[PDB]
């Protein structure tokens, strides 16, 4: 050690760590499924098939 | 249209007239705002009254009521003055110039 | 940050730990009073956490490794060069006394969140109420001019006034004769060289404009030198007292949370201590600034965050 | 340095072509734009500049207590 | 009275004293000849060299010349058929619809 | 600017004050709710500049 | 480099003249400033207009 | 300050706000403004000094004022109309009412008086609420209200109000004035635009509100209220002093950043309409806000002001406020410039 | 100034219309620049705070990328929509009135007169 | 004469004077709300009347 | 690397190069098209220029 | 310095308008811009008549 | 130009991770990579323009002040590694940084396509000059010189930009090719009148015009060598190349519209040059002498001439060369010295051999000594302008003597006589001093024989 | 005071001096009739008296600006024989700035005002010829 | 020698009410 007080900050959140992940990927997939959806509604309305 | 309409704009006038240019304390403007209150009720129940729409009597007690509250608000702002100079005088609100 | 309005929402109440046993209890006297240890045995009789002179080092001992900063980095004043020359060119007077009054005023802060926090009684010496008998007793001597003495009044009546007296003070009646044989006695190789009118000058500061007004504001208990020994008798007298005075009586729950986020907040404490008001015994130029916060931006343990030191042994930092 | 480096003067030509053809499409467009949105702004029949009017569905259609209306 | 505190002026930083080779890059020796290595190559024997060597070799700028051996063509046509050297209109008057007065 | 949200999710809350010639307890009449009909009749739909026009 | 030892405004009565003359070291009769026309000259001197 | 009583009271502002926004009657715009200065009065009394009073009774004045002016357009509306709808009046007193009423609460020139004094005497906190907040629900009324609006009007409030904040704020050395000065010609500015394209209006609005929340987060942050205190501020934070430079280069609209965005395109529906000394008044007025920016500027960053003994201690401990959505108001207060047509979502 | 278009369908951030016209990629040149301003976001973030800018913080700044590249390209949805009803309703107005907007004879450059002004 | 006073007085020393002087007529007020609200009073009869803002 | 930065600008220059031609790609709408340069396109050859 | 600061820097600070400075600056300010525009335009204008009435020689003046 | 401006791009990371010793080197080094790149812009055509998109061209004008600028970066960043070596690392980078920004500012500007992104990036250029001067500038008044600078540009510029925004909106587009092709005369009208004085006073601030001239003795002054150098030799043929876009849009208005603007600058550059026979000031001095320069540009570009033309393009390249040069020796003397007194510092002959050769080669490059390029440029422009009117040769006549009386004087005062004797650290020259001597020089004496390139888009 | 404009420019220029002058008049009274109200309101007088004398000190010095610019106005365009013309608004406009600053005991200030009201009133020229339209009604 | 900054007397003009 060598602060003679622990810093709040000294160890790492975890819990914030693996929500921040778990945000991460969930908006990642979410935006990855609509933008299939969306490109899968575009062919199918103006018959680019 | 009717005279009593014009009456009331130019009781709101006078209203107004004494609202702006006051030189007594603040409770001269509160009671020139109660003046604006007085007119603006008796013109719309006046209004609501002579085209008979029946709903619109929600639009006169209500335009009470709620800057009714906002004039205690104004009130107790006063009685802050009172605790602070002693006299609720405008001309010791001479203090946020500098 | 740990504590906040949220803690206070969920039940995190400051008086549910404030039983009759929390008390801020401040010791003072002269130079050499010999209270520096009976303090200390009221730390072994009420259980009370005891801290003690706020000294230069005290910012440099709060945080970090604790080890004690160069006068470079911090403070730029020694006692010694007081006491040598009073009437300096480079003004160490006025700059030892601020700088001071600045690390009592840390400390008066980490007393209030310790007390506020763990509910434990906390007792210190001279305050930050009581260091001004101190900058009085150097413009009474000529030690200073009068543009630093109405700069230091503005500078506590900016900064007292978001506090609270402490319960109960005590003063160590020590007269001159006594002060300056203990000094003498002592063997320090530079305290003599005082005069004795500096403490005639604090003992005058002390009976003539502290007393009247800690004998109103808060509980005051006086002792002369050999009744400082008997520790019974003092812990006697402070735990039979009927506090009635001070403006502790009149404290709930939200002023005091509103005080503890306040002294949480540690630049917070110490945003109004160093104004703007260029006096020339203060002030500092561009350059040296410059280079004193280039040189102490390199120091280990403060170039980051505590946490987000590399060259220091702090891991995970990327995944903070 | 022809060779390696250089375009050839059709490839910019041509290019300069269709640069010049979208340029003058763009700017025909921008102009049809500012006189159809000063003629229907003068007019006020067209899609935009269409300040909302009273909603014909709130009128009550129920015969009422005096028929002289 | 004393004003601000404040540092003496330093003084000026003699580089050759330090070192009898420097050049006035950098205090150490290695990365000033780095320096000194780095500018001679990529300032003169890169960039101006072969710039001259570009500069010099343009393939036929402008279409310039192009336009001379054009020129070398066009009066061998126009003094072959008994044509003027150069019309004095530059489009076909032909072709041309005056405002009529 | 003027969110709609009355009309979004489907809710009066003060449509039936806006007008004169609205609905009304035992339907009692205005002095003028003909006039009012035939003026929305004739204002609706059709844009503000060419109602008053 | 000091402000009080650089050049200011036109002086008038006889101790700012002094003044002047102690800053520009020169006496205070050969101490002739340019006349106030309102040109810009200040407080400088006038030499007898000779070559070097 | 209780932390229940100060999320009730928050919540009270929004929905006051919103009612405003979302209602189809003129007595519901009137409750939505009643309840708003009602619940962003004990905003203003935070503190609890003497200085609140007074800022909170000028401010109390003048909006119970405004708000009586704004019945009696609603009453002389319902006079000459005959029914509730908001949209164009039916009068033109009505219309007059009501754009000098509106010009009272949102501190128009010549009704601004109260403007630069309320927001010198009430915390950061409240004078960003004020500041940002506050000025949301009036564009709405004003925006819902276009057709009808006088011309002249309008366009000499809106000229009066960025040559009178431009003038008033090229004295001031407070931070607190400059702020509520360069509210009112930013409010004049894009009022100037309203009658012609309130696209432009409202990405001005929202231009300026975040810049406005940026410049106030940061004085929180630094906890500096005047000019020599951000001078300062240099030895405890450069990164501080850095962004505040960033970001009052953007406030003077000069590119590339984002405060160039609307002004310009202000002035790109000036010149459409055939209006071509106006966009060049307000662009001098915009000159004029740029020196006392680069005024502030010049004290800030660009200089090194002296600094007293203290810092020391300062430089031991880090910033532990809670500097809350500084970085992404910054970003977007700098480099949204390539996303300009970003404001075809404001339409 | 399109206050009587979206008022049949109010308070819609992307209609169903909008589903017909092609959607951005993922690889639009302002999509990434609205991800580099997220990166931009993060490494303030972390400059602010006084922590290591490029090492500190990798869940952090990924979260900025990733929220602001989601609210680029919903943003870029919405502006690609708007520019759709634009020129689709000029178009529109443009074909069913074509007696204010009549064809002009562009005329030849062999007879049309130009003023010329010499230069000397 | 020319390059260091009257270019210098035409277009910026001018402009920097007037901007100056009636910057401190703008911000020399007393703080006295009444002047204020008469100012307000002043101006509603000038647009009413004098201006003719309401036709 | 222990040298990676000395080829950051480089690598960034060629790839930005290809984009060029890229935007090459976006820009023929009018190839052999032009009235000086439309000829018969040769054998084996499926653009006058790419 | 002194001699540098007073040339350079201290010529504006000690300047009053008056007559005398108001009346060197208008003859020698702009009296020769209006003189050279003058007899420019004359000049000017004198060889557009003779050029446009067909008297001048620019028989081989192609290069201008 | 999506070739130039990613490696500018690229560069700023490569300056803002480096360590604290090896900025400068890898800086240098692939500054001068990307200058060398900088020469495939040459593949031009006698008639066409180099377009690569629908945001950036380059024809024969645009093209050798692109070449200078990013040849002109690496010599800045050797001109102003020394009176930076005390500084902080950050402040360091921060000051590269603001280099490497203005230099992809200046690219992005020179090729705009359009003119309204000819202006908005006209404008952005202003942000890293006047952070350089109100920062790492050394004299007191600095803040008033940044201020005047940027106020100048600013009351000029905003004029421009409500001129343009009203051209766009009247015709339809701002593009420099269909301007080209759907180009309007505008008739003797006071609405023309202002069009052209909105169209024009921007540019005339920044080349400057004389009497709009007193943003450059001061901001030329108290700026460090980079802040000077950018000064001096890139944004007045920003300016002048702004305003040979915009001319081309105001005919023929302008055949009896710019009878004052014109004749303003062809007695302005006599008196000010007359104002260098009388400066105590050597950056002062060299100051005046762009001033000169930039008039004769000026009068050029009015008259609208092509010959006119090539002397003006010409002119532009070699003085800026000339006077980044001129620069760069006040700022070796300055550096020696401590003083910037041009009476101060006498006889570096005898101290200074190659000094003094390097002082003698830029005093006969600045007052047109053939056939350098700014003999070519300035003769063209005499022989444009004899072309227009007779009388004004002498206009232009004793311009060639007051320019040799103050050049070679000012050759003459720092080098030729006794030597001052309290003066005694006067090092030898550094290697780096002459290395971006010979870096500014040769490729001025290279170019004077190939002059065909910087002629101008109509050679 | 918007029909007084039309009736300052219902009169010719150039063709009778009486109206034109009267028309200034009544415009420069009624600025500084603005002007003196705004000044009593905002700065408040020391007594009625000296109130009075402010009020009438700015009415009248604006009075006779008008009236100086319209006379002057006038007789150059009645000397130059050419209505259309913004030379005859620039003498009227340094005519009233010299008035101003004979008024306002200075000369320097004089000059200033002859060259900005002259600069103005050749612009209200301009607008006028041209049709220079600054309240622009919204047309797209 | 070194870069000038501003000194006392700035502050002071720059640290009143009334600039
Ligand atoms: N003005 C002052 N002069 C000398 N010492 C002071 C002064 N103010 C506070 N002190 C501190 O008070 C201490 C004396 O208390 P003590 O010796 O513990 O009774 C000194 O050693 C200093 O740390």
């Amino acid at each position: 050690k060598f602060y003679i007080q622990e810093p709040p900050h000294g160890s790492p959140n975890w819990l914030k760590v693996g929500l921040t992940l778990g945000t991460s990927a969930f908006l990642w997939i979410y935006l990855i499924k609509q933008h299939n959806e969306d490109v899968l509604e575009y062919k199918r309305r103006n018959g680019l098939e | 249209m009717s005279l009593v309409y014009m009456n009331i704009m130019m009781a709101f006038t006078v209203s107004l007239t004494g609202l702006l240019m006051y030189r007594s304390h603040l409770m001269s403007s509160l009671l020139c705002l109660e003046g604006m209150m007085l007119s603006l009720f008796i013109l719309a129940t006046l209004m609501i009254l002579n085209s008979h729409f029946t709903l619109a009597s929600m639009m006169p007690i209500i335009l009470l009521v709620f800057a009714a509250c906002e004039a205690a608000l104004g009130l107790s702002l006063l009685v802050m003055v009172s605790n602070t100079y002693g006299t609720d005088y405008v001309q010791n609100l001479n203090l946020l110039q500098c | 940050l740990q504590y906040g309005p949220l803690a206070y929402i969920l039940g995190e109440k400051t008086t549910k730990k404030m039983t009759e046993n929390s008390k801020l209890i401040t010791v003072d006297g002269n130079i050499c009073s010999g209270k520096s240890k009976l303090a200390k045995e009221v730390a072994e009789k009420l259980g009370l956490k005891h801290f003690p002179e706020a000294g230069i080092h005290y910012a440099d001992s709060t945080t970090g490794d604790g080890k004690p900063l160069p006068v470079r980095f911090s403070g730029n004043c020694s006692l010694e060069k007081f006491y040598d020359d009073p009437k300096s060119n480079d003004g160490n007077s006025y700059r030892l006394q601020a700088w001071l009054y600045a690390s009592r005023l840390l400390q008066y802060a980490d007393a209030l969140e310790h007390l506020l926090s763990t509910g434990q009684g906390v007792v210190l010496e001279r305050s930050i109420y009581s260091d001004f008998v101190f900058l009085e007793a150097m413009y009474r001597q000529g030690f200073i001019r009068k543009q630093c003495v109405d700069h230091y009044n503005q500078v506590k009546k900016v900064t007292v006034c978001e506090y609270l007296p402490p319960h109960v003070v005590i003063y160590v009646d020590v007269p001159v004769s006594e002060v300056q044989s203990r000094i003498q006695k002592k063997g320090n190789p530079h305290e003599m060289k005082i005069t004795s009118a500096y403490l005639q000058d604090i003992e005058n500061v002390y009976k003539g404009t502290f007393l009247p007004e800690m004998s109103e504001k808060c509980e005051v208990l006086q002792y002369s030198a050999w009744e400082a020994e008997d520790a019974e008798k003092v812990v006697e007298d402070i735990q039979y007292l009927k506090y009635d005075k001070g403006p502790w009586l009149d404290q709930d729950d939200r002023k005091l949370h509103n005080l503890r986020m306040l002294v949480q907040d540690k630049l917070e404490v110490l945003n109004y201590t160093s104004i703007p008001v260029f006096l020339p015994e203060v002030t500092i130029g561009a350059h040296q600034s410059d280079r004193v916060f280039q040189e102490f931006t390199e120091l280990p343990g403060r170039k980051y965050r505590a946490g987000y030191n590399e060259d220091v042994g702090d891991k995970w930092i990327w995944l903070k | 340095i022809a060779r390696t480096f250089f375009d050839a003067p059709e490839k910019n030509y041509e290019r300069t072509m269709a640069i010049l053809q979208i340029e003058s499409e763009k700017a025909e467009l921008r102009l049809k734009e500012l006189e159809v949105r000063r003629l229907m702004r003068a007019k006020g029949d067209g899609p935009w500049f269409q300040y909302p009017t009273i909603d014909k569905a709130l009128i009550d259609h129920s015969p009422k207590a005096t028929p002289d209306n | 009275t004393l004003r601000w505190q404040e540092d003496p002026e330093p003084e000026d930083e003699n580089l050759y004293e330090k070192n009898p080779d420097s050049h006035g890059y950098d205090k150490d020796p290695a990365v000033d000849v780095w320096n000194m290595r780095v500018v001679f190559f990529f300032g003169f024997s890169i960039v101006l060299v072969l710039g001259s060597t570009f500069v010099a070799y343009l393939p036929d700028y402008r279409m310039q010349e192009w336009a001379r051996r054009e020129a070398e063509r066009l009066v061998k046509y126009r003094e072959a058929h008994g044509l003027p050297l150069m019309e004095s209109n530059c489009f076909d008057p032909s072709k041309i619809q005056l405002p009529e007065d | 600017p003027f969110f709609d949200v009355q009309k979004k999710l489907g809710v009066d809350l003060d449509h039936w004050m806006t007008i004169q010639s609205a609905e009304q307890p035992h339907r009692i009449p205005a002095r003028c709710h003909a006039f009012e009909k035939e003026w929305i009749e004739c204002a609706h739909g059709i844009g503000s500049i060419r109602a008053e026009k | 480099i000091t402000k009080d030892m650089l050049p200011g405004p036109y002086p008038k009565t006889p101790e700012e003249r002094a003044a002047a003359a102690k800053k520009y070291n020169m006496r205070v009769e050969d101490y002739e400033p340019y006349p106030d026309d309102g040109m810009g000259y200040g407080d400088y001197p006038k030499l007898p207009d000779r070559s070097q | 300050m209780n932390p229940i009583i100060l999320i009730i009271i928050l919540m009270t502002v929004m929905l006051g706000t919103i009612i405003v926004m979302i209602s189809t009657h003129w007595l519901l715009i009137w409750i939505g403004f009643e309840m708003n200065m009602l619940a962003i009065i004990p905003i203003m009394m935070k503190k609890h000094n003497p200085r609140a009073t007074e800022a909170s009774t000028k401010y109390f004045l003048t909006q119970s004022t405004a708000s009586m002016l704004l019945m009696m357009a609603i009453i002389i509306n319902l006079m000459f109309s005959g029914q509730w709808t908001v949209m164009k009046l039916f009068n033109p007193m009505a219309s007059m009412l009501m754009t000098m009423a509106l010009a009272m609460k949102l501190g128009m020139a010549p009704f601004h008086f109260w403007v630069p004094e309320v927001t010198q005497g009430i915390p950061l906190s409240s004078g960003l609420i004020l500041l940002t907040w506050q000025k949301l629900a009036p564009m709405s009324v004003l925006y819902q209200i276009l057709p009808s609006i006088n011309l002249d009007l309008i366009l000499t409030l809106s000229i009066l109000s960025i040559t009178i904040g431009g003038w008033g704020g090229l004295n001031q050395t407070q931070l607190r004035k400059i702020m509520a000065y360069s509210s009112i010609a930013h409010m004049g500015w894009m009022t100037a635009v309203l009658l012609y394209n309130p696209t432009m209006t409202l990405l001005n609005l929202i231009i300026y509100i975040i810049m406005t929340s940026t410049m106030f987060t940061l004085f929180m942050a630094n906890s500096t209220t005047t000019t020599l205190s951000l001078s300062h501020t240099w030895n405890k934070a450069p990164i501080m002093t850095i962004l505040v430079l960033i970001t009052l280069l953007s406030m003077g609209g000069l590119p590339p950043l984002s405060g160039f965005m609307p002004k310009w395109m202000i002035i790109q529906e000036m010149t459409k309409n055939d209006s071509i000394i106006l966009p060049t008044l307000m662009a001098i007025t915009a000159l004029l806000n740029l020196y006392f920016y680069m005024r502030l500027t010049y004290s800030t960053a660009l200089t090194m002001f002296p600094s007293t003994n203290n810092m020391k201690m300062k430089w031991q401990f880090p910033t532990t406020k809670r500097m809350t959505l500084l970085p992404t108001m910054t970003v977007l207060s700098t480099m949204l410039l390539p996303l300009t047509p970003i404001l075809s979502i404001l339409e | 100034m399109m206050t009587g278009r979206q008022a049949r369908a109010p308070l819609q951030f992307l209609p169903d219309e909008a589903r017909s016209l092609p959607p951005p990629k993922l690889t639009d040149p302002r999509l990434a620049y609205i991800g580099f301003l997220g990166y931009c976001s993060g490494l303030i973030d972390n400059a602010i705070r006084r922590r290591p800018v490029l090492s500190a913080g990798l869940h952090r700044q990924f979260l900025y990328i990733t929220s602001f590249v989601f609210v680029g390209y919903y943003l870029l949805k919405r502006q690609d929509y708007m520019y759709a009803v634009r020129d689709h309703d000029m178009f529109s107005y443009i074909k069913s009135h074509p007696e204010d907007f009549p064809e002009k004879d562009k005329k030849t450059y062999r007879e049309v007169f130009e003023e010329f002004h010499p230069v000397r | 004469l020319l390059d260091l006073i009257w270019l210098e007085t035409i277009l910026p020393k001018t402009i920097s004077l007037a901007q100056m002087k009636m910057s401190t007529t703008i911000t020399s007020q007393k703080g006295l709300i009444k002047l204020y609200f008469l100012s307000f009073l002043i101006t509603i009869l000038i647009s009413t009347t004098l201006l003719n803002f309401h036709e | 690397r222990d040298h990676w930065i000395h080829v950051l600008v480089p690598v960034g220059f060629v790839f930005g190069y290809y984009l060029d031609r890229k935007n090459d790609e976006k820009l023929a709408a009018f190839r052999n098209k032009s009235l000086l340069y439309k000829r018969e396109l040769k054998p084996q050859e499926e653009v006058t220029w790419k | 310095i002194r001699w540098t600061c007073a040339r350079s820097a201290n010529v504006y600070p000690n300047f009053r308008p008056n007559t005398k400075t108001s009346l060197l600056g208008a003859l020698f300010g702009i009296g020769p811009l209006i003189f050279w525009y003058y007899v420019f335009k004359t000049d000017r204008d004198r060889k557009e008549k003779l050029i446009q009435e067909g008297k001048l020689d620019r028989t081989f003046n192609i290069s201008y | 130009m999506l070739k130039y401006i990613i490696p500018t791009m690229m560069l700023m990371p490569l300056t803002w991770l480096s360590k604290n010793s090896m900025i400068w080197i890898n800086t240098t080094l692939h500054s001068l990579l990307i200058s060398l790149t900088s020469l495939l812009l040459l593949n031009q055509f006698g008639d066409n323009s180099l377009n690569f998109s629908l945001t950036f061209f380059s024809d024969s004008l645009s093209t050798p002040l692109l070449i200078l600028t990013m040849w002109l970066l690496p010599l800045m960043l050797m001109a102003s590694q020394h009176h930076l070596s005390k500084e902080n690392l950050a402040r360091k980078k921060l000051f590269i940084s603001m280099l490497i920004l203005l230099q992809l500012f200046l690219i992005m500007t020179f090729t705009a396509t359009e003119l309204i992104f000819f202006y908005i990036m006209f404008e952005a250029t202003l942000v890293p000059t006047l952070i350089i001067i109100t920062r790492w500038g050394n004299q007191t008044e600095r803040l008033n010189a940044g201020l005047y600078f940027l106020f100048y540009t600013l009351a000029g510029s905003l004029p421009l930009l409500v001129a343009l925004i009203y051209i766009q909106n009247t015709m339809g587009s701002l593009n420099f090719l269909i301007l080209q092709y759907w180009v309007q005369p505008m008739p003797n009208s006071w609405s023309n009148t202002f069009m052209w004085l909105a169209c024009m006073m921007a540019f005339m601030v920044k080349m400057p015009l004389y009497g709009l001239h007193l943003w450059l003795p001061k901001a030329h002054v108290e700026a460090p060598i980079a802040g000077s150098m950018v000064l001096a030799a890139i944004l007045l043929k920003l300016g002048g190349y702004g305003m040979m876009r915009i001319t081309l849009l105001l005919n023929p208005i302008t055949d009896f519209m710019a009878y004052p603007f014109i004749m303003l600058s062809l007695w302005g550059m006599i008196m000010t040059s007359s104002i260098c026979l009388r400066q105590t000031d050597l950056k002062s001095l060299i100051a005046y002498s762009s001033v000169s320069h930039m008039a004769l540009v000026i009068v050029a570009i009015l008259i609208q001439t092509p010959w006119s033309y090539m002397g003006a393009t010409a002119l532009m390249i070699a003085h800026g060369l000339t006077s980044s040069m001129l620069f760069c020796l006040a700022n070796s003397n300055y550096e020696r010295v401590h003083s910037r007194t041009m009476i101060l510092a006498r006889g570096l002959q005898t101290l200074l051999p190659l000094m003094a050769a390097w002082w003698l080669l830029a005093s006969l490059t600045n007052l047109a000594l053939p056939p350098s390029i700014n003999l070519i440029g300035e003769l063209f422009v005499v022989m444009s302008t004899f072309s227009w009117s007779n009388i004004t040769i002498i206009l232009m006549g004793l311009n060639m003597v007051i320019t040799a009386l103050y050049s070679l004087y000012m050759l003459i005062t720092t080098q030729r006589g006794k030597h001052t004797h309290h003066i005694n650290n006067i090092l030898p020259s550094f290697t780096r001093e002459n290395a971006l001597m010979s870096l500014h020089m040769l490729p001025l004496l290279l170019l004077s024989l190939n002059p065909k390139i910087i002629l101008g888009p109509l050679y | 005071a918007k029909t007084l404009l039309h009736q300052y420019w219902d009169i010719p220029e150039g063709t009778e001096c009486h109206r034109k002058t009267y028309a200034a008049t009544s415009i420069g009274g009624a600025s500084g009739l603005v002007v003196s109200a705004y000044s009593v309101a905002l700065k408040t007088p020391t007594s009625f008296l000296e109130g009075v004398a402010r009020t009438g000190r700015y009415t009248f010095t604006a009075a006779a600006i008008g009236a100086i610019f319209g006379l002057t106005s006038c007789i150059s365009a009645q000397v130059r024989e050419k209505p259309d013309d913004p030379l005859n608004y620039l003498i009227g406009g340094c005519a009233g700035g010299l008035t101003l600053g004979a008024r306002t005991r200075s000369y320097g200030i004089g000059a200033a005002a002859c060259a900005y009201m002259g600069l103005t009133a050749a612009l209200v020229k301009m607008g006028q010829l041209e049709g220079w339209k600054v309240f622009a009604e919204p047309k797209v | 020698a070194r870069q000038w900054q501003p000194d006392v007397e700035w502050a002071e003009q720059y640290g009143g009410a009334v600039m």
